[PDB]
């Protein structure tokens, strides 16, 4: 894959509309910490300007900082995302989205962006400005398929438990990854972690058999857990940590927005063993940056945070209800 | 043994005790602290003048409550007698123990009747972590039953400082560097950011000793401490962080010293390099001749066996088999359990008792199954196995590790 | 109140043996592991009171699946013991069966035996109808049928209504009763006036000519009830002008001591009676964030300040609206909460049980296995034991009695 | 001065709560620093012994900084070369009956301990784990602390006293660990408790106890009644309460004093922490009454409180955010001024004020109720602020800048 250098969360969510504040990344891990302030929407700003992925249940531009909280009649946001690419052809592209208001309305629209191609010396070059072509091209040189970064790599903090809903949505969703008999290895990598991490003495191995569902294997017969399923979130984690591994690889690797939901000690200590094994086996691969957003001490203190990075990108909030990311070294976490 | 000859200094080499490993297993939940107490008991009656160790005393940087109780309990009543430690301290130890007013070795305190010292370095498993940049060994030194050296303050600025002890006509120089991540050590060794201060009096007389805690062979490119980087004037090294235990010493033809790898005590990872017997060593050093070694074994390690066997090894295994593979592995574990139990029976029988048919401690067993079809055939399916925990939930009451007897890995 | 339960096949539990769980006061915690069935106790506690299949249980499989045992005809028996608000110990045994054919089963529910056990043990079957116990046991308990299936016991799969969909769904909760319950009295009282409003005609015709002596005997009874229609309508406006406005007097009070102090400025529920021309008096609910002096739409603008208050909504409303039996299945509260929204949630959760001890009872079943919260709620002052569900060698989930002395 | 050759001295502490607020930058070291100060006050007061009524550590499983601070503190103040004059009468195998450490550490032939510190366990750091282990049990293995008064079965409680002798005086130290309050209540109901009394030399003995339950509990049957303790006690020390009262609680029918030595750190901001926090010294003499000389703690951030009613004061219209914020602020920023003035006086009145010396920031709590107006049933209450905008706007000026003001409504 290819790394991401920076984004630009200017005037979105809880970061102020005045000052540009972006945080940077780490390799082969990008740890984030803090109280539930910025973090869960840091994941929202990568696909936001890449494909125009507004959050579901959002039409009136709720994501931009509301003018009434500040107190003026013209507030907006920008995202220009100075990041890398496949052959090191770094790029910058801004999404000119505004919360500007009419007489008493909240009319929503856009403006033109950019398609610069950053030179290794500095002589950049733009291509074409259209936002439709923006969402056509930024995935093209970004890599990962146009239906995976929103759900698999950069999922939401509560769209994470997606595969355990119903057959039809998932069955029509899997077409986009296929971009239309090729499904043979995704369930192959769906159970070794299940054997390793999931200390459950009930079930052998899940599959995704065609009604795409969450079939348990109870003594070689399929005791379906679609409706008869912690096992849900854990199976969801593994389903993501196979789809991120098989199909597409050119941007990020994995961004687990609080994977450790509803799992106990004999599961929480064994949770990150498969993460470490994935890091170590996939560190032969030229790129990996496991983005975890977590405030679980018994989860952080197992995977030896002081053994892979010198920093966790911490997020806090100032006096004026603006979140300000600081820089605290690896040891200082308790 | 008897007391050493009045100009012989005797030291004991332990390492990687890892007390508190698997503290929740009902059976294998007292291996570590029992083994540690056995090492200390093998120290007290062996008439050893000091104990060194290459770190990793506690398993995690925040050791549990039972671990600390065990270590304090073992060190307290078995190290402290009215016998003086004849190693006279002539240096000013205020530099090496600089973290507080405790600026001297344990046996030189007017408040300790410690009859045998034990110098230990920090480990990457119990490194400094939290808010105050604090190690569990810094907690133990605060009790004074251990002595702590090798602690780093700046990763880039490294100043190792020996300690100097005196008895008869034997000069002991003790260089110690704690455990820091290997990439920073390689950077500090690239530019020569280290200092190895050498005593300026009576050269050619001192025994120059080193205790490193770093990896030996790195599968990556440049993430380990190489052997050719330590200085020339050394005489012996103790190489922690490698759990495999080997009794001999590997000789350097250029470096003016030999290497030692004391190994570990407990079996953390049930791996192939974990199946080699645990030893605690004895070094009898004395001016005028090469110091000798008397490696002594341990009688308080639970029996272990290992067999990383793929399903491709034995014939007569169809890909679709589920009962057949389980039955074959069942009888293989049966054979290994028989072998381990009979060797355990002989081990307990050759202690002095052979008539008490009381019990037989369960043998830790590990199976590693690479269930991969041969690459020549094009059949999509693999060699199917059972649930690893419930494949081995039928061994409970016969095996020390009830659940994780097997691990079903893959390897091309 | 709730006293006991016995699942004999529903979910992971097996049909060949029943397992009893003895609830106590004021809280009974059910910790476990992901697959043991710690929420199945509550999911069946809301079956044995309300007789509804818990959410997303379709295709018939709520019972112990036959193919994990082999039995052609599998059957279960759910047996709830509860002391009714009237005071009748009604051991509401229920029966569930699944008749699996060669290929296709026919999920058929059999009758139970609703029996009010008195202090002499006279087992008198109060009722037997299969499709009637569901509408009858809520009457014995003392609460509506929609507070039980949405608030009193709620399932994690559908445990996010409060801070979620409003008009489209949140109202769906409030409009199915009360608005359709007090209008039953209203429509009845509308006609009780109407038979008396045309009564004055019978009087007024007699004077136009027995009919003169019984003439003006109910001329004021004609408007004895005319005044009393708004004595009921202001028994409605005053009702949801204090009952509803004492849930926003708690939601604020609940929130103002949770998120290390608090969280998003203020939050309430928008009670703006949108009197449309289909029903006259009406309602329309909505929950919004009141950041600095005006409201702002909460939907799609929030973060698990979400979940943390979903509970604060569910825990609030069923303490004045449905407060004859203090039963709440607040299960797994700690999910995506930071460090002090887990410390002062338990401090608030302690306070909730610290003041509901003057009432008849409060029932709380915390179903979680996060050792942070397990020490936060401090079960070392309120209960002498905790229950763990765990599987076994044959994957039959049992129920323990593992004492608090073990808990670290 | 040295206690006279028949005088014992004992520093009574409780709830020192090392490990409280470990990560707060402005206040993250107050707890262990105060423990360090009280132990230093032990070393330079010639105290024979240090007793503890539990809860010494704030968590069940402590932190490395907490443990190291406590051990480094104890090594500096308990280890010495003065011969501890305590002669021991009992067999400490019956009392430290957990394991082979059957002698007190000041009796150890390899430790020349000058002052022993012995304490019962506490509610926050109770016997917890697969082995029923306590942090004070770890500090018993180090040879610095004497963890006593452990309880192993909740149904039958046997208390075993350590018995020290000195000159012509005797001591008895009955421990009482942290057991859930009804469990001790039920065990006290049916006489499931026995109190060993030495059978020789009646009246020669001083009987000291350390108890760690609630004194007057909000729940019905979850408080230990003071009457239940037996008549032969001469004193008792009550933990679990964060309120400090310097005086004693003399009973007229049970003939035994109580003490409530409070805490060291201020755990929960409420009225209970707005009092002077001391630590107490007892000189035990036979034939003469005990004397008590409490000493204040001097490393505690200033804490005064005020609880006032919001809706009581006129002009409070319950629909404005720019009309009540000023009224709240003019109280908070007044208490802050008073707190900083008091901190200035206490810190710099001792002949150290040629220049304006540095101040520690104070802890300030204000309790205001934002409930509905008493006459009406308005659908909108006061629009009051939160820590993110009423305590976060006070950075660099107050030391509790997340909970400066209290917002409840009186049910
Ligand atoms: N109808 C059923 N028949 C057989 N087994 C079932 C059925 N429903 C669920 N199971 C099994 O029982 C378990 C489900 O238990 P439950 O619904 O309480 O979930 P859980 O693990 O306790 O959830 P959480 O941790 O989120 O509360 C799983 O192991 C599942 O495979
Ligand atoms: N219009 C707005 N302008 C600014 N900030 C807002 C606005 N609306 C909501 N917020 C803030 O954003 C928060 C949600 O942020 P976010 O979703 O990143 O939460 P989080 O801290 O990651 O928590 P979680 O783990 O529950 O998702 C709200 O609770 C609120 O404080
Ligand atoms: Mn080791
Ligand atoms: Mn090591
Ligand atoms: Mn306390
Ligand atoms: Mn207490």
């Amino acid at each position: 894959m290819s790394a991401i250098y920076k984004l630009s969360i200017q005037g979105i969510r809880s970061f102020d509309s005045n000052d540009r504040e972006t945080i940077e990344f780490g390799k082969p891990l990008t740890l984030i910490v803090g109280m539930n302030s910025g973090k869960t929407t840091i994941i929202e700003c990568l696909k936001y300007a890449t494909t125009g992925d507004l959050p579901p249940n959002s039409k009136g531009g709720v994501f931009i900082h509301d003018p009434k909280i500040t107190g003026e009649k013209d507030i907006r946001a920008q995202v220009k995302l100075a990041f890398t690419s496949a052959n090191g052809l770094n790029m910058i592209v801004t999404r000119n989205i505004q919360l500007l208001m009419k007489k008493t309305t909240t009319t929503f629209k856009t403006l033109e962006g950019q398609l610069v191609a950053i030179n290794n010396s500095g002589d950049r070059s733009t291509l074409s400005t259209r936002s439709l072509e923006l969402d056509a091209q930024v995935p093209l040189y970004l890599g990962v398929p146009k239906a995976i970064l929103e759900y698999v790599i950069f999922c939401h903090q509560e769209d994470s438990l997606w595969p355990l809903s119903e057959p039809s949505n998932l069955k029509k969703k899997f077409d986009e990854i296929f971009q239309a008999l090729k499904m043979q290895d995704i369930n192959r990598i769906i159970d070794e972690l299940w054997k390793r991490t999931y200390s459950g003495t009930d079930i052998d191995t899940i599959k995704i058999r065609s009604n795409y569902r969450v079939v348990m294997y109870k003594q070689d017969v399929e005791l379906d857990m679609r409706g008869r399923c912690g096992q849900k979130v854990l199976a969801s984690i593994i389903i993501r940590l196979a789809l991120s591994e098989t199909f597409g690889a050119n941007c990020g690797v994995i961004a687990l927005d609080q994977p450790t939901t509803n799992l106990d000690e004999e599961n929480i200590e064994s949770l990150a063993k498969s993460l470490h094994n994935i890091i170590n086996m996939r560190r032969h691969q030229k790129n990996f940056q496991l983005i975890v957003i977590t405030h679980d001490e018994k989860f952080l203190g197992h995977m030896n945070a002081a053994a892979f990075t010198d920093h966790f990108f911490k997020v806090k909030r100032d006096d004026r209800q603006k979140s300000q990311i600081e820089w605290v070294d690896i040891n200082r976490v308790t | 043994m008897d007391y050493p000859d009045p100009d012989t200094i005797r030291i004991l080499i332990t390492t990687d005790n890892h007390v508190g490993y698997n503290e929740n297993d009902p059976i294998t939940g007292d291996d570590s602290w029992k083994t540690f107490h056995e090492v200390m008991m093998l120290a007290k009656n062996n008439n050893v003048d000091m104990v060194v160790q290459s770190g990793d005393l506690f398993h995690v940087n925040k050791p549990s409550k039972k671990s600390l109780y065990q270590v304090l309990k073992t060190l307290r009543l078995c190290c402290m007698g009215d016998k003086p430690c004849e190693l006279e301290l002539l240096s000013d130890p205020s530099q090496v123990f600089h973290y507080d007013e405790f600026t001297n070795v344990n046996y030189e305190d007017p408040n300790f009747n410690i009859s045998i010292p034990v110098f230990g370095i920090s480990g990457n498993h119990d490194d400094a972590s939290g808010d105050s940049l604090l190690c569990p060994m810094d907690i133990l030194h605060a009790t004074g039953l251990i002595n702590h050296f090798g602690k780093v303050i700046e990763s880039d600025k490294i100043k190792v400082v020996p300690l100097l002890f005196q008895k008869g006509s034997t000069k002991l120089a003790l260089y110690g560097l704690a455990a820091v991540r290997d990439e920073r050590l390689f950077r500090t060794f690239k530019d020569g950011g280290v200092t190895f201060e050498v005593p300026t009096m009576r050269e050619g007389e001192w025994f120059n000793l080193m205790c490193v805690h770093q990896n030996h062979t790195g599968h990556t490119n440049t993430a380990f401490l190489p052997e050719q980087f330590l200085p020339d004037f050394l005489d012996m090294v103790i190489w922690g962080h490698e759990h495999e235990c080997i009794p001999n010493l590997v000789h350097n033809p250029i470096k003016n010293f030999d290497v030692l790898q004391p190994g570990s005590s407990v079996a953390t990872s049930l791996c192939e390099a974990e199946a080699q017997p645990k030893y605690v060593f004895i070094l009898d050093i004395k001016y005028g001749e090469a110091p000798k070694m008397t490696p002594i074994p341990l009688e308080t390690i639970r029996t272990f066996k290992m067999k990383s066997i793929s399903l491709q090894d034995v014939p007569h295994l169809r890909p679709h088999d589920k009962d057949a593979t389980s039955k074959y592995l069942i009888e293989q574990v049966e054979e290994m359990i028989r072998d381990a139990n009979e060797e355990t029976k002989q081990k307990l029988a050759d202690d002095g008792e052979g008539d008490m048919v009381a019990e037989l401690p369960k043998p830790l067993i590990r199976l590693r199954v690479d269930y991969s079809a041969p690459s020549n055939t094009q059949s999509p399916i693999d060699y199917q196995v059972e649930n690893p925990r419930r494949f081995s939930n039928r061994f409970v009451g016969r095996v020390a590790n009830g659940n994780n007897v097997v691990q079903f890995y893959k390897k091309r």
